[PDB]
DNA sequence: TTAGAGAATTGGAGAGTGTGTTTTTTTTTTTTTTTTT
DNA sequence: CACACACTCTCCAATTCTCTAA
């Protein structure tokens, strides 16, 4: 075996000599039987990788640096050799060598996936060879500026310069071929760590997260250069004058790259709604804030200095806590007498797919320079004009035939790619008055909602959530969409006539399984609530029914489980639920359904000058709401003294108690 | 394995049973005569190991440390039968070797010889105190009381980790009743003079040398070892360990007599040359002229030369009183007269002496100095070169320019043939008769 | 056809690097191979200027010397073949270990079974190219090569350190696998292979092979530290075949790999996580010699080719050979040719005798240049410095009684005594050479009177009781009472010496410096035109330099420097000249002669030290013509020195009653 | 020399290599300590023996030395020979006065 | 050639407004950029620290 | 749809194993160098 | 030695997950 894997080794490192060098008289020369390398090397891949499922070869290859010293230069040298011919207007033998180092630049940039069906092998090698492909990251977008995804523009065009009926099947696969080196020049994203559990933690946790090779910074990899380097290299005009020509065999590569590097990117940045100085300066002010409250918690003397108070309490008793700051602020006892505690309840917390809006943090966002960040406008703004209502009108065809083959990932990458661009569109047609929102009219036509429905539908009922959560994210869009129209203004009629009964049970049912599930899962829930009850209300079957279905004790669970992240949720989020509480409370006199205690301490939790921000406007709504909820609490309390115990439990439904429970009378 | 060192032990008691030369059966008698006046040892002459059956002398070389504790067993067994008679007790036979294999400069000595037999000369500059190492430990363990014995054969073993037969993890305590040890000392050997590299300080090996081998040397005497060049795991670099010299036989130069008490060691066929020499009626010409016969002239100082040489005769009064039977002879003179001469050659002629220099010299280094000892942190005495030619003759070149705070320690060891001593604690009057 | 694992790689490929680190590369198989068979065919092919195959005479010499170290020149790999320069440069660890196997079957092929002798060679490598002091070092040198240039200042003992290491676990086997061991680190292995858990071990007692090795503490050279800021040092091991090569006190130059290791006690006592740093050193030269000389490459400037010695050979039968070697001595001061001839004689010595073990006769001989000021006696002793093997420069109020000599040092950790050798000691068969001796405090000029005669050195202090060798040839400069020679004076009141140190020395020189119209033109038309010739502004440039070098000394000097200090070193190692006693009436009448004219009060002390030091001289010029046998012509050049310096050290009142008595030994040559 | 191994301290000739030194009162210089620059002034090298430390230092360095006669005034009526207490081997050594 | 590492960058700022003695250092100021005036009384050797 | 019985995984009690710890350090003699004696 | 700390191993029961009938 490890014999086996050494002349392996050998053998590729033999071949990886036999390409070519430097020439030294550099300007690299091909060797002598450059395509009969190639090819073998082709040979190598497949009868070792399909064949056996090993990524020894596609390791080993690496070690050898054969993409980097020989690959790309080899790619770069041929795109000036036609450049130079180009601008004059065996060339014939050199086309098949750039084609045959366009497959390997595909074969070794392919994303890599983990399965239980993974080899043993696989599993292994896999966290170290998203190592190498970082490095091939690294070195295709900077080895002369992006030279080679000029080349790989070039070998296209040889086959856009012959007509849409006239090509054959085997230049298609050349566009395919440009078009999945692009995705996984994108994809290519840094790895996820993985642990043995076997064996529990030591007296530390995982010291470093830190998958990156000892040369690449986080930056060699982001967007940013990116777009840098498909800017300088002509890259979105291509992918533009070939997203507009469909007038089939592409179009889901062609929507897997418009997936691929919209996916991260929030894309409220992309509108701002000395400047990065004030926005530094705001920014210290709150961070002096914050630090201001700390420094109102904290010692006015040393360490040692050793104050001890002793708290009288009721049954005539005595406790004890240490330092000089409990000594004066009787709720500063109070909380450290509870922090002291040594006992904590056990928490209970939560596949092959790309980190994205599903996965990454609330809070996360991408920082674009600020040309980078006008060439990707730019360029989505051009995609969103041209093409994208073709593209969603092709692609919605293609999967409404074959549903039941789109394995989660072709899922996925539909559904995100449908509402991230609905969402920036509808939002530059906010701030933007010559943006159209019809340019996207598409979106609302009935094949394409019956689509996304269906699949959410089948989704849920087969119980995956990846891919629930998805369908969740694009109908909350379809129906700002909706929204937007209505408001604008019978399409709209058309498909909110169309969800009457059962998609309103299912989307009723989405919160109540919500609290099991992330805080991307339960943001999701609430922002498509807001949206679907905006709607309804705004539409009137009988708006006073269908919000009864919503308010019942597992969606208030949802709803406290998302507001306990409050530290990290963003002032639209909060508003969100405060104004689903006000419906509750004013709209339905539900307000016994809200009563539970886990709501009284959250409040506290978040109106405290430890909490939010005093001059947040996300605090002035949350004071108005708890003054008038402790008046009613009062009012309840004096008319029905076991509410003290019924507001710290859960409700009844034995029947004639758990109605005067819930009204009083 | 202890059917291949029955094998080698066989064949080592066939050695001492057989090995003769004319009539008589060499080794056999030298054990006899060595059993009767108590000395349980044997001195083999390898030339003789080689001649009976050069495969042994092959098994010797090749892996000492393994095939000496093995003969030193052959030579027991053979004890017994010569000097006990059976069916009707000695202890473990020391082996000694003599040798005229080559002498390896000491500074030549590196990791081609670790665990080999060396033959090597110098110069002994320290001894040691005797030192006891066991060669029988009776043993008992600390739970269960079981009882049993270690031999110990001392090449190269340690208290068992198991009770031999839960009893624990390190069971064995020695009994010191029942024990039985050995003596052993350590010597310092610096290379000779004339075999010193230029312009190098003179190298040193510590060794060791165990039963009738210590006390057989002291400072000052040169003399030849043989012995196994080797190693120990000192915690005084890194993979690294001391060498050393497990001494097999010291031989002495010129039968200077270490530590004796005058005792009869000369031959009668030697006794009888100088008994028929004392008799020579120009004997006082004869050992003139034996005086530095290179130099020319100056006879009467070869006359008072061989008078210092020989002494007077010391005396001990019912009084109590000691007399002085040491001449003191002071050279002094005008440049180019043979002064330093005479004193390199009364260096060499003396059964003990000194060459020194009153300009390299210190009252301290002259009689005796207080060491701290870096271990006990105590203090000790170290004897100078007055301590070290005691029973000879100091040859104090250079006299004039000593200073005179060094020349007026030299007072007392003069005349009253002591070196009195109170510094640090210590006191003492060491003797000093030169 | 080929296995796979074996093929190989041309010289062409070795550039085109494709691994991500040089280590990385050099050790793939193929890529070893290559470089292996490379390197070989350096050692094979390779031919010196001259066409004779340089690295064939070097194994030669390895493999009759039974040496287990070969010399190669880093400027013949820079020459031919330079990538493999450049990989030793940037990793040796890895290159060296591939270079000492090629060397191994470069002398094995000339050698069959050489490997009975030495399992193994290694390549010591000599003029590397460039040169750092220890304050110049950075982290960017790790894992490479670097020469280095400083004093050795502590040289520790020499132990048998382990090489190859199996290991016995308690709980399994008597065989872990055979550990090459590193000489930085503990062996650390956490694992067993008889039994796969944690457990502990012994170091195995069936199989193991020892190295010698040794630790040198090396500190910057003071002529090179800035003057009032710190020394900075480095550890620096020797390994087997170079330990107890250089001595305490020396200015030593070192080739070596700069490494770098964990330790703790750093880390905890600078409170940082760094790495203390070492030069495993990979060969050792000694900077004697002039150092400002392009044209003296090898570990060793003193030792000749078999092209040299044969060049000897010719040119000690050169008719007058002596007056051209002695015409050759400080070849820049004009005149004082009785100086040139009293140091050319010091410089080669005479033979040291023992006699049937019990008595022995000084060899060395002695010169003392008393005179005048500015006269070039201490540019004579700085020459002198440059020129013999071993050499030391000491200089009046500068030198104590025991900096000459030798002394005892306390340590301060294990703290008892040791010596530390002087002047005399570190001069040991070479030369001390004393400026100003006049000015020199009388309780330490008083330190050298045994080591002139006797040649040792008799310490008794601190219970350290024991003598040292000190063979020095001692040449000293000196001036009169008041600063000036005054002619009229006997010598005993010229000087502020006396007779036993005065006759310890067996040349005197007296230096006067009279004005005169004609020899002050001739005098200073030299000295101009030695300015102008020494200016620092009067194929490739690496050759080139040396046809003018050439051209300039070769105005002056009868025979070339560098052929000079080899022709002095040859001399004495090599040549031990015998007497045919045809001398016997010559020698004692001198010497009858010399004693009863020295019946006058003040005059030089004429002993028998001093008809001695005319069979040490005879010898010395036997050695000048290379010649095993004393002539009569070199017993009349003896006899006219040792006359001539007794006669010009009267007074001007008896000077000519003295030539005109001994003019039968002056006129003798 | 300064101990406590032995080890070199520079003096006011080494702290001025490749510079000047300068020396006040130079005629009340102590005999015994003017002789020790003789070297240093010529050769301009300070070379050592003592202990363990044997060395040769730097001390490329420019002398201006200032001085007064022997009874303060300068005594006109002698050549600057006799006027102040340095001997031929230091006087030969400054290049002028 | 092989390949070349990443370059770590030295920022070195200079030019503060306010310089500050040994006597006016006080734990308030940590992690804080200051400028120090000050004589040095010894240097240690150049030595390599385990960076990544 | 609630609520209650049976199955699987995690927490941490606690048993077991292994390692380090005393600790000092001035004093008194001997030497070799500077300078202030 | 023996007694605390550092650290790993193992078992047991407590809690939450999942399925069934009331
Ligand atoms: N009478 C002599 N017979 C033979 N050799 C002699 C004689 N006198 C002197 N010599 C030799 O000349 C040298 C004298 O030096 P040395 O013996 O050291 O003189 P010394 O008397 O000790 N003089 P000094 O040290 O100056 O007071 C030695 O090499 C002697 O062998
Ligand atoms: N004969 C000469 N030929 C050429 N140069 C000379 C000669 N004599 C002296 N010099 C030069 O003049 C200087 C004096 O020589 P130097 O060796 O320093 O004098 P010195 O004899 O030792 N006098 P001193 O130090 O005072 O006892 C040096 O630079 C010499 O190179
Ligand atoms: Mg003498
Ligand atoms: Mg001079
Ligand atoms: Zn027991
Ligand atoms: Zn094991």
């Amino acid at each position: 075996a490890d014999f086996s894997l050494t002349v392996l080794r050998a053998r590729i490192a033999l071949l990886a000599t036999a390409i070519g060098g430097p020439d030294y008289t550099p300007p690299y020369k091909l060797g002598d039987d450059c395509l009969a390398c190639l090819k073998d090397l082709k040979r190598w891949f497949k009868l070792v990788d399909d064949q056996q499922k090993r990524w020894d070869v596609a390791m080993a290859v690496a070690e050898y640096r054969i993409l980097t010293d020989d690959l790309l230069p080899i790619l770069i040298d041929w795109e000036n050799k036609c450049s130079l011919a180009a601008k004059l207007a065996n060339k014939a033998y050199y086309d098949k060598i750039a084609l045959n180092c366009l497959q390997l630049l595909v074969l070794m940039t392919w994303p890599l996936i983990v399965t239980e069906q993974s080899s043993s092998n696989q599993i292994t090698l896999y966290g170290e060879l998203k190592k190498h492909q970082l490095v091939y990251k690294k070195t295709i977008l900077s080895m002369e500026s992006g030279k080679v995804l000029r080349a790989a523009i070039r070998l296209a065009l040889d086959v856009i310069k012959i007509d849409r009926l006239s090509r054959t099947p085997r230049d298609n696969m050349v566009l395919k071929l440009v078009l999945n080196f692009f995705r996984n020049v994108i994809a290519i994203e840094p790895g996820e760590f993985t642990i043995n559990t076997k064996k529990s933690m030591p007296k530390k946790g995982i010291t470093s997260i830190d998958t990156l090779p000892p040369n690449v910074s986080m930056d060699d990899i982001s967007l940013n250069t990116v777009i840098s380097s498909f800017h300088k290299n002509k890259v979105f005009g291509f992918l533009l004058t070939l997203t507009s020509s469909l007038s089939d065999f592409i179009n889901i590569p062609l929507l897997e790259i418009m997936f691929y590097f919209t996916k991260d990117v929030n894309q409220e940045l992309l509108f701002p709604r000395t400047s990065a100085g004030f926005e530094l300066s705001k920014l210290l002010q709150k961070e002096h804030q914050m630090r201001k409250n700390v420094i109102k918690h904290t010692s006015a003397r040393h360490s040692r200095f050793g104050g001890l108070l002793s708290i009288q309490t009721p049954d005539k008793t005595r406790l004890t806590v240490s330092g000089s700051q409990a000594l004066v602020d009787e709720k500063i006892a109070l909380q450290k007498l509870d922090d002291s505690k040594k006992w904590n309840k056990r928490i209970i917390k939560k596949e092959g797919l790309p980190n994205s809006l599903l996965n990454s943090q609330t809070g996360k966002a991408i920082f674009f320079t600020e040309s980078n960040g006008k060439h990707f406008k730019e360029f989505i703004n051009n995609f969103i004009d041209s093409g994208f209502n073709i593209l969603l009108h092709s692609v919605t065809n293609y999967f409404t035939t074959e549903q039941d083959r789109m394995v989660t990932l072709e899922q996925v990458e539909y559904l995100l790619f449908f509402a991230w661009f609905v969402k920036y569109q509808l939002l530059r047609s906010k701030i933007d008055n010559s943006a159209d929102i019809k340019q996207v009219s598409e979106a609302l036509k009935e094949v394409t909602f019956i689509l996304v429905s269906s699949l959410l539908r089948s989704a849920y009922d087969l119980k995956n959530w990846t891919v629930t959560h998805a369908g969740m994210i694009a109908f909350n869009e379809l129906l700002n969409l909706v929204s937007r129209t209505k408001a604008a203004q019978d399409i709209e009629f058309i498909v909110s006539r169309l969800f009457s009964d059962e998609r309103i049970q299912l989307l009723s049912n989405l919160p109540k399984i919500g609290s099991k599930y992330s805080l991307q899962f339960m943001k999701s829930c609430i922002e498509l609530t807001h949206s679907v009850l905006k709607v309804l209300e705004q539409y009137s079957v009988n708006f006073q029914k269908v919000q009864a279905n919503y308010m019942t004790e597992p969606v208030i669970e949802t709803y406290i489980n998302f507001l306990e992240r409050f530290r990290e949720l963003e002032d639209d989020s909060i508003k969100k639920v405060f104004s689903f509480f006000h419906r509750v409370f004013v709209q339905a006199k539900e307000q016994a359904l809200l009563f539970r205690f886990d709501l009284i301490i959250l409040l506290r939790e978040m109106l405290s000058p430890d909490g939010l921000d005093r001059m947040s406007r996300s605090r002035k709504y949350v004071s108005q709401f708890s003054d008038y909820f402790l008046a009613r609490l009062k009012k309840r309390l004096k008319k029905s003294p076991a509410w003290f115990v019924g507001l710290l439990f859960p409700p009844l439904h034995n029947s004639e108690v758990g109605f005067y429970q819930r009204y009083g009378e | 394995n202890d059917d291949d060192n029955t094998e080698i032990i066989k064949s080592f008691k066939n050695f001492i049973l057989e090995f003769r030369l004319d009539s008589q059966f060499i080794y056999r008698d030298q054990l006899r005569n060595n059993i009767l006046v108590k000395n349980y040892s044997l001195t083999v002459n390898m030339e003789h190991l080689i001649g009976y059956n050069e495969d042994i002398y092959k098994k010797l070389s090749d892996e000492p440390s393994d095939i000496i504790p093995l003969f030193e067993t052959a030579i027991t067994q053979v004890a017994k039968r010569i000097s006990i008679l059976s069916r009707a007790s000695l202890p473990t036979f020391q082996l000694i070797l003599n040798s005229n294999a080559n002498q390896i400069p000491l500074r030549d000595l590196d990791s081609e010889h670790v665990s080999k037999i060396v033959r090597l000369s110098g110069i002994i500059i320290s001894t040691s105190v005797l030192s006891s190492r066991a060669t029988y430990l009776s043993i008992m363990c600390r739970n269960c009381r079981h009882t049993t014995s270690i031999t110990i054969n001392n090449f190269n073993v340690s208290l068992p980790r198991s009770c031999l037969s839960n009893c624990g993890p390190d069971p064995y305590i020695i009994i010191h009743e029942s024990s039985k040890f050995i003596d052993q000392q350590f010597l310092k050997l610096q290379e000779i003079p004339e075999l010193v590299p230029v312009g190098e300080m003179p190298r040193n090996l510590t060794m060791t040398c165990d039963r009738y081998l210590t006390n057989k040397v002291i400072p000052g005497t040169r003399v030849t070892i043989v012995g196994i060049y080797s190693i120990y795991n000192s915690k005084n670099g890194v993979a690294i360990r001391t060498p050393y010299i497990k001494i097999l036989g010291i031989q002495s130069d010129v039968e200077t007599s270490s530590i004796w008490n005058s005792v009869t060691m000369f031959t009668e066929e030697e006794e009888e040359e100088f008994l028929q020499l004392s008799r020579n009626p120009k004997l006082y010409e004869i050992l003139t002229n034996s005086i530095a016969p290179s130099i020319f002239g100056n006879e009467d100082i070869k006359k008072a030369i061989v008078c210092l040489l020989m002494g007077g005769s010391k005396k001990i009064l019912p009084d109590g009183m000691r007399l002085r039977g040491d001449i003191n002879v002071l050279l002094l003179g005008d440049p180019g007269t043979a002064k330093s001469q005479l004193l390199k050659f009364v260096e060499k002629v003396s059964p003990i002496a000194v060459y020194t220099s009153g300009k390299g010299s210190s009252a301290a280094g002259l009689t005796a100095s207080v060491q701290r000892d870096p271990m006990t942190r105590e203090f000790y005495l170290e004897g100078g070169a007055m301590v070290l030619a005691d029973g000879g003759v100091v040859c104090i070149d250079e006299f004039d320019k000593m200073r005179d705070e060094d020349r007026v320690a030299i007072h007392e060891a003069m005349e009253q043939q002591t070196i009195s001593i109170a510094k640090a604690g210590i006191t003492t009057v060491l003797n000093s008769r030169t | 056809d080929i296995d796979p694992l074996r093929e190989e790689l041309t010289l062409e490929s070795l550039s085109n690097v494709k691994a991500n680190s040089y280590s990385e590369w050099i050790t793939q198989p193929n890529v070893s191979r290559t470089i292996a068979r490379e390197l070989k065919s350096f050692l094979l092919e390779y031919t010196d200027e001259t066409g004779r195959s340089v690295y064939g005479a070097r194994i030669r010499t390895l493999g009759e010397m039974n040496s287990e170290s070969l010399e190669v020149n880093y400027r013949h790999l820079a020459e031919s073949k330079a990538i493999l320069a450049l990989f030793l440069a940037k990793c040796p660890e890895e290159m060296l270990k591939i270079f000492d196997l090629v060397a191994m079957e470069a002398t094995e092929l000339h050698y069959p079974d050489y490997a009975r002798i030495h399992s193994e060679i290694h390549v010591r490598i000599s003029d590397f190219p460039t040169i750092y002091s220890l304050r110049e070092l950075r982290e960017s040198n790790l894992s490479s090569l670097v020469r280095v240039t400083g004093v050795v200042t502590r040289r520790t003992g020499v132990f048998p350190q382990l090489k190859y290491v199996k290991f016995n676990c308690l709980k399994c086997g008597s065989i872990l696998g055979p550990f090459f061991q590193d000489s930085n680190e503990e062996i650390r292995i956490s694992f067993c292979t008889n039994c796969k858990s944690k457990g502990p071990f012994r170091v195995n007692g069936e199989k193991t092979v020892y190295r010698n090795y040794q630790r040198v503490t090396l500190q910057e050279a003071p002529g090179t530290v800035p003057p009032g800021r710190l020394p900075r040092h480095r550890e620096v091991i020797l390994l087997a075949d170079l330990v107890d090569v250089s001595k305490p006190g020396e200015e030593v130059e070192v080739t070596g790999i700069y490494k770098n290791n964990y330790d703790g006690n750093l880390n905890a006592k600078n409170g940082f996580p760094v790495f203390a740093t070492i030069i495993e050193a990979n060969s050792i030269k000694r900077r004697e010699g002039n150092t400002a000389n392009e044209g003296e490459e090898g570990l060793d400037v003193f030792s000749w080719t078999e092209e040299e010695e044969r060049e000897f050979r010719k040119i000690s039968r050169d008719r007058g050979i002596i007056d051209k070697i002695i015409s050759s001595m400080a070849p820049s001061i004009y005149g004082h040719r009785d100086i040139k001839t009293a140091v050319a004689c010091s410089l080669f010595g005479g033979v040291p005798k023992n006699v049937n073990g019990k008595h022995s006769i000084r060899g060395d001989i002695n010169v003392l240049l008393l005179g005048d000021p500015g006269t070039a006696k201490s540019q004579i002793l700085k020459y002198v410095e440059k020129t013999a093997h071993r050499a030391v420069f000491a200089t009046g109020q500068g030198a104590s009684a025991v900096g000459l000599t030798a002394s005892v040092r306390k340590d301060p950790i294990t703290k008892e005594w040791t010596l530390e050798g002087g002047a005399l000691v570190l001069a040991d068969k070479g030369v001390c050479l004393i400026d100003e001796f006049d000015k020199m405090n009388d309780q330490d000029r008083t330190s050298i009177h045994e080591a002139m005669e006797q040649q040792s050195i008799s310490i008794s202090k601190a219970g350290i009781v024991t003598t040292l060798q000190a063979r020095c040839s001692i040449i000293a400069a000196a001036n009169p009472n008041g600063g000036r020679y005054n002619s009229t004076l006997p010598l005993a009141q010229n000087v502020s010496l006396t007779e036993p140190i005065l006759s310890r020395f067996d040349i005197l020189c007296v230096v006067r410096d009279l004005v005169d119209e004609e020899a002050d033109e001739r005098l200073a038309t030299f000295v101009v035109d030695s300015h102008v010739r020494s200016h620092p502004e009067n194929l490739n440039a690496r050759q080139r330099r040396l046809q003018r070098q050439r051209k300039k000394e070769e105005e002056i000097s009868p025979i070339p420097q560098e052929l000079l200090m080899k022709y002095i070193h040859y001399a004495r190692t090599k040549i031990y000249p015998k007497l045919h006693q045809m001398d016997m009436d010559k020698v004692s009448r001198v010497y009858a002669d010399l004693r009863r004219e020295s019946i006058s009060t003040g005059s030089f002390p004429i002993t028998v030290r001093h008809l001695e030091s005319i069979l040490r001289i005879a010898e010395s010029f036997a050695k000048m013509r290379l010649s095993e046998f004393v002539s009569s012509y070199d017993l009349d050049r003896a006899i006219k020195v040792v006359v001539d310096s007794f006669v010009d050290a009267q007074k001007v009142s008896v000077r000519r009653q003295l030539r005109r008595s001994f003019a039968i030994y002056t006129l003798g040559h | 020399v300064v101990r406590d191994d032995y080890t070199i301290e520079a003096g006011a000739l080494m702290l001025a290599d490749n510079g000047i030194c300068c020396i006040d009162e130079f005629d009340k210089m102590d005999i015994s300590d003017q002789v020790a620059i003789h070297e240093a002034m010529e050769q301009q090298t300070i070379s050592i023996a003592k202990a363990g430390i044997h060395a040769t230092l730097n001390a490329r360095t420019s002398i201006l030395a200032a001085a007064n006669p022997v009874g303060g005034r300068y005594n006109r009526k002698l050549s600057l020979r006799g006027n102040l207490n340095m001997t031929a081997p230091i006087m030969s050594r400054f290049d002028l006065f | 050639s092989p390949e070349q590492t990443e370059r770590v960058f030295q920022i070195s700022f200079f030019n503060l407004p306010t310089v500050h003695r040994i006597r006016d250092i006080r734990s308030e100021k940590i992690g804080s950029l200051l400028s120090i005036s000050g004589t040095v009384t010894r240097t240690s050797e150049v030595r390599p620290e385990l960076y990544k």
